[PDB]
């Protein structure tokens, strides 16, 4: 303690003027640039260096202190200097002060509401900030511990207006979130996933264009694989779109078709005892005589997934007695 | 059918848990509301309605405006056990903030009856639930008093009175009582011989303080009567007319029943039951008819003027509290036997300028004896309780005269006339110690404008106040996290810190100087209570003026400089603390026996008067008065106390009353004591005739001598300055004697163990050393070997030391400046 | 355990100071003095069914498609002959219908009135329901569309001739407490109409002096309630897969219609069991809980009721949904109206107005999820 | 945007709008400034999450306009008129 706390107090008199207490008597935060200038010509612009140094240190050296009370410090230090490193580093420095249970888990007043300022703060800097690389790693770093606090319907409708975003990234994450808070709050999550589902499935068919058809399908993948209770009773629809997708227009939607196919049947698993003698000859058709060497691997990954999932294993071989024909000779 | 409910149900809930930060209408309520209807999710339903309603005043409102109040009295009809309790919960919540217009919708299909048979047929509490339920019922309620009132209730209230645990129940049934006894003759008579009133009696001497305000309030209301001889008929007159209506009822549905229909397992199978349901009914209203003729008021006033008397002891009892509700109950009291009052004191002040005799003037003396408490509130409240006294005997019309006439006296055929109006009540009416023992040493010189003579007494609404505070849920500062929670935690690091470095810093005053001075400071008069403040860093002291200050040694700043109200003539003999862990209070206890307990003595503007008493009473101020002694033991919660009478007192905290009198065997005065803060059995007192004593709580107080010696060989009486046992360390028993001996002595042998060689012996409490108060200052070995010497630049007042750092205070005779010095190596 | 720090001690006896008590710091004693229902109810006795259908015949002033919209109450007007369904087929089914929302309601309907049939059809109403409210709804499409200086139009004995009744005369024929439902093409005009005569009828009660010799007291106009279909002047839609009277349905048939129109914007329609309109059954009855029907019809009661209330402010929303059954049902009806409705470019109004929250409110989702939910199971049996 | 509700997708057309605002124009300033603020109308409250960059990049430009300021800080002391 003789010399962590002056470590605590250099970076105290570094970000604003004071010293670190937890409660004996504090102030607000509108002198730091005046503490800081006399700080380097007490001892001998940009000043980016010095705060990127001081915010290192918060990340890196643990301290018994109490450690849930200069965030109010470091998160209103958001945009104290422009950076698409300062503003990242500081976001990321308060999504590391709140790992597990530091003032997370526990339920009080001045225990909950500080945690409901932060991560309605956070989540304002991670879908307001122009620069668009602090919003691929600010959502992805939310821990599984904010789940209680942002899983209310004030918050989850400003979060679901990041499923539609520029970076392809930021959807893949945002609907992976919200399949997880699809059993924490589910009366105001899981209509609002009907409502996205539907609008995907209607733009996959309605849209002529692969890049966009490209991204529907991969997002039709990572939501049924983030979310199984959205899952089950919409295989028809979700069906009667992907099976007739394997064209010759490019390899990639025709493997990400498959991939859909897979990843449907996995998921819902034994109830597709009346699918199954349609979609065999359908998925076999693309896995034999190539028109081209495309990358089969996708071919192979949805017959994985379904057949184990199906349980059909020991049928298929008898029903269709060519497969031993495919297998002798791929290799 | 779909799971929407059961989503529903899930949302209410992580709202109730993570969102209720914000006090804001939950969005959520309809639709569980809505669930209430069907037998799929009605006890989950309830159990979140109910956690939401446990939140405060403003859930309930919410779920009154929106119309709940149907569905709990549908509920009502249905019989279950897993129902009853959540019911008796919910019920409890809704009638503690609007009971005026929720206590006639319980009326209407014997909705009572569920109540009545979760009491009498499930915890304490539950019953503490029904029995405010139904309290809540009966009050300003006389319709509700009817229904309400079975001797099978009364008596199962007498049981639960008698035994149950929790004090909760043992407040609320004695406030069904008192409510029940509210104006109605046939009750009082009911009670009077099922004896509840015995019971209610006995129930003045119970532990917790609510009870005894609660039989306090009881007895209260247990006055006979104004306007008796019209109650009794105005309630002749609707049972009358209840006998005439069920009667007519009755025949009305024998002619029903008289159809040539014999209906087997059919309505008539479900109306026997309804004809003997109705017959009883009627036996019972013969019953309390039989019972009203047979009333005897005048039975009822003896009853009323023996419980009086048993009232009185509680003059000294613990709290405040207590005092204002008897200072409210002497006011009613005025204010219905007034002429009594007016004829005594007449009597009783001209005998103050130069019949009485009965239990009568005991109270007006009680009186009198309240008129100088030691509290804020409770002195101008028995001060506007004597005022109508006054204000009437100022003129009583004919009477002006002749007072003015005695009241010109003050500052220094009328015989009959008074004489005459005792037996105008004395008709009217149709062992007894008194003992009227006070301490005289001051005398009655004779925020609302006006006066109504019968007070109120809020300890209704008080008591109604504790159930909007949450109870399935801990409160603030209790949380296992808030402002409140991190505060405790960072006084419970700072209380390790500097007992582990007083065990560090322990063996360094053995051998370091004890020479040089920290600081100095002006006290403007010369103080005599000295007192180091145990692990915050401040220091009180106290002076004959009763004038306290207190002072921040580390910033040499005055803090605040106060007065203690006590009466000029006395002095304040002790300074001490209370919850030194977490906040500390100052008792301050000076010769007159009044104990006063501050808070926050640090701030002039937030300070407060907590507590405030006299734990002694029988002191007589001579002039060699040692004055109130004091010694306190946390864990027991002990104050030892004594002085000028013959007996040491021990006082509780827990439940406010004296649990034993210890006597001293002697008839010289009390110099100093001292107890074990562990262990909490045994204590030792010092005398001024040199005479060392050890006693014990644990057996009778006649044998609870165990041994006694006297201090040196001389026969001589030598006055003893301090006796002494160290909280750490080795616990070495050192008692100082004004001849300059000091002695280590055993509990166990009977021959001292050491001896060495006058103002005051002070002992640190864990630095094994011996300060001597002389014209110079010496500090020894507890082992006898000298370690240092210096002067404080006449005599000492008085030392001290801060219980863990080595700090020493001195201060001087005819002097204003007091030092500290401070140990180093 | 620390000592002399209870509630007793830090309290001294006194209650919680009533000063204090106002000035809510923590917002932690909101008070609602005025919880309790007054207990007085102005119940709903008696209906007018006004049902101007001389079907066969147009009015001159609309044009129409060879196909149109002819369905009326769940009755085609082709598979019944001239007058079977007229009346007493299509009002038999709507008494049927508005049963639901109250069975303690007696109905008497009309047989495509004259003004001599409206002189009794209004005043027995009037004379045999002193105080109580007397439901009115009017259904016109075989009548011109109702005028700017408010009249409407009912026939004549041989059915020739459309003549016009005004409305001051209606509200002299009637009564202070009403429900109003206006399924004509343009009900805004006839609801401003009744306002400005209502208007017009206090000024000359009051500062005029000539009180005309009205049925009921004059202030109690006020109470009477109106809604009406469309907002301006826009005209109906004569397509011919919706029913020709969607208001009247949303307001009476609420679980019916809302299915069906869920079924008719549902974005897939492969995968579903069928001018084609679907043929959706559903098993159960209204008042049921445990059936199906029943199960929908409380689910749309509880989320109709959340909706209604997180929008209304609350003196409105205790005057519309907590006083009377019917009123409640009606305006709870109302609220579907209000977001089914405008989907077809026509905007449905109330006399009290409601905010315009109700249509674009997040809550509805749930709902068709619920729909979706049940339908499945529908399908898969 | 007066006819059809865009909460869902402000966040894309806020980020494409303010690229054209950074670099002076003149002409196209006033259009794109009616077209957020129309938007504005239509969100609401909410906007109080894209108030801060837009007002970055407003001050950065020095383009200031009557109805854009007068409607934000009535937005921000709770005072909204259509």
């Amino acid at each position: 303690s003789t010399v962590n706390s002056r470590i605590l107090n250099l970076l105290s008199i570094s970000l604003s003027g004071e010293k670190f207490i937890q409660s004996n008597q504090q102030f607000s935060i509108e002198k730091a640039r005046k503490s800081r200038n006399q700080s380097f010509m007490k001892k001998t612009i940009t000043d980016a260096q010095i705060l990127i140094q001081c915010f290192k240190m918060l990340q890196l050296i643990h301290h018994q202190y109490s450690l849930t009370e200069f965030v109010r410090l470091i998160t209103i230090s958001y945009i104290e200097h422009e950076d698409s490193s300062v503003r990242k580093l500081a976001a990321l420095t308060s999504c590391d002060l709140f790992i597990k249970d530091d003032i997370c888990k526990q339920t009080s007043v001045h225990a909950l509401h500080s945690v409901s300022e932060v991560l309605s703060k956070l989540l304002m800097i991670a879908i307001t900030d122009p620069v668009a690389e602090i919003r691929l790693e600010i959502l992805q770093h939310l821990g599984s511990n904010f789940d209680p606090q942002l899983a209310q319907p004030d918050n989850l409708r400003l979060l679901f207006m990041a499923l539609n975003d520029e970076i392809f990234g930021i959807q893949l994450e945002a609907i992976k979130i919200i399949g997880r808070l699809s059993s924490v709050n589910p009366a105001y999550v899981v209509p609002s996933l009907r409502k996205t589902l539907l609008e995907l499935l209607t733009q996959l068919k309605f849209s002529n264009m692969p890049k966009k058809k490209e991204e529907s399908a991969t997002l039709l993948c990572t939501l049924i694989n983030s979310s199984d209770e959205v899952a089950k009773p919409y295989i028809d629809p979700i069906l009667d779109v992907i099976l007739p997708k394997c064209q010759d227009a490019s390899s990639a939607v025709a493997s990400t078709a498959l991939k859909v196919l897979g990843e449907l049947s996995v998921v819902g698993g034994k109830e597709m005892t009346r699918y199954l003698k349609e979609l065999m000859p359908l998925i076999i058709n693309t896995f034999q005589d190539q028109s081209n060497s495309f990358k089969r691997d996708a071919a192979l990954t949805t017959l994985g997934q379904l057949a184990a999932s199906s349980g059909y294993v020991v049928g298929p071989l008898l029903d269709y007695p060519e497969l031993l024909g495919i297998l002798i000779n791929i290799l | 059918f779909t799971g929407f409910f059961e989503q529903n149900l899930t949302a209410f809930e992580l709202w109730l848990k993570y969102a209720s930060n914000v006090r804001h209408p939950p969005e959520q309520l309809p639709i569980v509301l809505q669930v209430l209807l069907s037998q799929v999710h009605r006890i989950r339903a309830l159990v979140l309605l109910s956690r939401f309603l446990d939140l405060g005043p403003w859930a309930v409102y919410l779920s009154l405006s929106i119309g709940i109040f149907p569905y709990v009295l549908k509920l009502l009809q249905s019989p279950a056990p897993e129902l009853k309790p959540i019911l008796v919960f919910i019920w409890a919540r809704i009638m503690s903030i609007d009971y005026k217009n929720t206590q006639s919708e319980l009326i209407k299909e014997k909705g009572y009856m569920y109540f009545v048979t979760v009491l009498v047929p499930t915890t304490d509490e539950q019953k503490a639930m029904a029995v405010f339920v139904l309290a809540s019922f009966v009050r300003n309620f006389p319709l509700g008093q009817k229904n309400c009132f079975s001797l099978e209730l009364v008596n199962k209230l007498c049981f639960y009175i008698d035994n149950s645990e929790i004090p909760l129940l043992r407040q609320w049934c004695v406030i069904l009582l008192g409510l029940l006894f509210a104006d109605n003759p046939l009750n009082r008579f009911v009670c009077m011989n099922t004896g509840a009133v015995e019971i209610l009696l006995k129930s003045l001497k119970d532990p917790v303080p609510e009870v005894r305000t609660a039989s306090i309030f009881a007895l209260k209301h247990f006055i006979s009567g104004f306007q008796d001889a019209e109650v009794i008929l105005r309630l002749q007159q609707e049972f009358e007319e209840q006998y005439q209506q069920l009667h007519s009822q009755l025949q009305h549905l024998q002619n029903q029943s008289h159809l040539q229909q014999q209906q087997s397992q059919q309505q008539q199978q479900h109306l026997e039951q309804q004809q003997m349901k109705i017959e009883k009914q009627i036996r019972h209203c013969q019953v309390m008819q039989n019972q009203l003729e047979v009333i005897d008021l005048r039975k009822l006033k003896r009853q009323e003027i023996g419980n009086l008397i048993s009232i009185l002891p509680l003059i000294n009892d613990g709290s405040s509290l207590v005092r204002k509700e008897l200072v409210v109950y002497f006011s009613h009291i005025v204010s219905r036997y007034s002429n009594f009052f007016i004829v005594v004191v007449f009597n009783d002040l001209l005998e103050e300028i130069k019949s009485q005799g009965s239990i009568f003037y005991t109270v007006w003396k009680s009186l009198l004896i309240l008129a100088e408490d030691p509290f804020l509130e409770n002195k101008e409240l028995s001060k506007q309780v004597i005022d109508y006294i006054l204000l009437e005997l100022s003129a009583h019309k004919e009477l002006g005269g002749p007072f003015a006439v005695m009241e010109k006296f003050l500052l220094k055929p009328m015989r009959t006339s008074l004489a005459k109006l005792f037996q105008s009540l004395g008709f009217s009416e149709s062992s007894n110690t008194s003992m009227k023992s006070h301490t005289s040493k001051k005398g009655p010189s004779g925020h609302t404008e006006p006066l109504q003579l019968p007070l109120n007494s809020s300890f209704l609404d008080y008591s109604r106040e504790y159930f909007q505070e949450p109870q399935m849920k801990k409160q603030e500062a209790d949380e296992p996290g808030s402002v409140e929670y991190n505060a405790r935690l960072w006084r419970r690091n700072r209380n390790e810190t500097i007992i582990q470095e007083t065990q560090g810093e322990k063996k360094l005053s053995i051998y370091g100087n004890w020479s040089k001075k920290l600081i100095s400071l002006n006290n403007k008069s010369q103080p005599k209570l000295m007192k180091f403040a145990q692990f915050e860093d401040q220091l009180i002291t106290a002076d004959d003026r009763s004038t306290i200050t207190v002072f921040d040694w580390e910033k040499g700043k005055t803090l605040s400089k106060f007065s203690n109200g006590t009466p000029f003539g006395t002095k304040v003999t002790d300074l001490k603390l209370i919850n030194e862990d977490d906040s500390a209070l100052l008792l301050t206890g000076s010769s007159d026996g009044v104990i006063k307990i501050y808070r926050d003595y640090q701030d002039v503007d937030t300070f407060k008067i907590v507590s405030a008493w006299r734990g002694l009473t029988d002191m007589l101020l001579t002039p060699r008065s040692t004055g109130l002694l004091t010694e306190w033991l946390q864990i027991r919660g002990s104050l030892l106390t004594t002085g000028d009478v013959k007996v040491i007192r021990v006082w509780d905290a827990h439940t406010e009353t004296v649990e034993v009198d210890i006597p001293a065997k002697t008839s010289s005065l009390i110099t100093s004591l001292t107890a074990d803060q562990l262990a909490g059995n045994i204590f030792v007192a010092g005398f001024a005739d040199g005479s060392l004593r050890v006693y014990d709580r644990r057996l009778d107080p006649r044998d609870s001598m165990i041994r006694r010696w006297r201090a040196g060989n001389d026969k001589q009486g030598v006055w003893i300055n301090n006796v002494h046992l160290q909280r750490g360390g080795y616990r070495e028993l050192v008692s100082g004697a004004t001849n300059g001996v000091v002695e280590l002595w055993d509990i166990r042998s009977e021959d001292p163990v050491e001896s060495f060689v006058m103002t005051c012996m002070q002992v640190h409490e864990h630095a094994p050393i011996i300060a001597t108060g002389t014209k110079q200052i010496k500090i020894w070995t507890t082992s006898g070997d000298l370690l240092n010497s210096f002067k404080n630049s006449a005599f000492l007042s008085s030392m001290a030391f801060h219980p863990h750092r080595m700090m020493i205070a001195a201060t001087n005779s005819h002097d204003s400046i007091v030092n500290i010095y401070k140990c180093e190596d | 355990i620390f000592y002399f720090d209870d509630k007793r001690h830090k309290t001294n006896g006194n209650p919680i100071p009533e000063e204090d008590k106002q000035r809510d710091v923590n917002r932690y004693y909101q008070p609602i003095t005025d919880w309790k229902i007054m207990k007085d109810r102005q119940k709903t006795v008696s209906a007018a069914l006004l049902l101007c259908l001389n079907l066969g015949v147009d009015p001159p002033d609309v044009m129409k498609t060879h196909p149109c919209a002819r369905v009326e109450a769940w009755v085609d007007p082709l598979n019944f002959q001239d007058s079977k369904k007229a009346i007493e087929q299509i009002g038999k089914n709507l008494q049927a219908q508005y049963e639901t929302l109250s069975l303690r309601t007696r109905y008497k309907q009309s047989l495509d009135p004259c003004v001599e049939d409206v002189k009794r059809f209004c005043n027995s109403l009037r004379r045999t329901s002193k105080e109580d409210r007397i439901l009115f709804h009017y259904n016109g499409h075989g009548v011109p569309k109702p005028t700017k200086s408010g009249e409407i139009w009912v026939f004549n004995r041989g059915y020739t001739q459309y003549i016009p009744v005004s409305l001051y005369d209606l509200q002299t024929w009637l009564g202070a407490p009403c429900i109003f439902v206006y399924d004509c093409n343009s009900a805004e005009n006839i609801l401003i109409n009744f306002q400005k005569f209502v208007q017009k009828r206090i000024k000359d009660d009051e500062e005029g002096n000539h009180d005309v010799a009205a049925p009921s007291p004059t202030s109690a106009y006020q109470d009477c309630f109106q809604l009406a279909s469309c907002t301006s002047d826009e005209l109906l839609l004569m397509s011919p897969e919706l029913p020709a009277d969607l208001f009247s349905c949303c307001l009476t048939c609420p679980i019916e219609i809302s299915i069906r129109i869920f079924l008719m914007q549902s974005p897939l329609k492969d995968s579903k069991y069928k001018s084609k309109i679907p043929n959706v059954n559903i098993p159960g009855m209204l008042s049921d809980r445990r059936t199906p029907l029943g199960e929908l019809n409380w689910i749309f009661t509880a989320i109709t009721d959340t909706i209604a209330w997180t929008s209304l402010p609350r003196p409105l929303f205790k005057k519309l949904f907590r006083h009377d059954l019917m009123i409640a049902a009606l305006f709870r009806n109302f609220l579907l109206a209000k977001r089914i409705m405008p989907w077809y470019n026509c905007h449905p109004v109330s006399d009290p107005e409601l905010p315009d929250s109700i249509t674009t409110h997040p809550m509805w989702k749930s709902w068709d999820l619920a729909m979706d939910e049940v339908l499945t199971k529908i399908v898969i049996d | 945007a007066k006819n059809i509700n865009l909460s869902e997708m402000s966040s894309r057309i806020v980020q494409a709008l303010v690229r054209i605002l950074n670099n002076g124009d003149r002409e196209l300033t006033k259009a794109t400034m009616n077209t957020l603020s129309l938007l504005l109308l239509q969100l609401g409250t909410d906007f109080v999450v894209f108030v801060p960059v837009i007002n970055k990049a407003l001050l950065r430009n020095r383009i200031q306009h009557s109805v854009y300021d007068q409607l934000v800080n009535k937005l921000l002391n709770n005072e909204c008129l259509p």
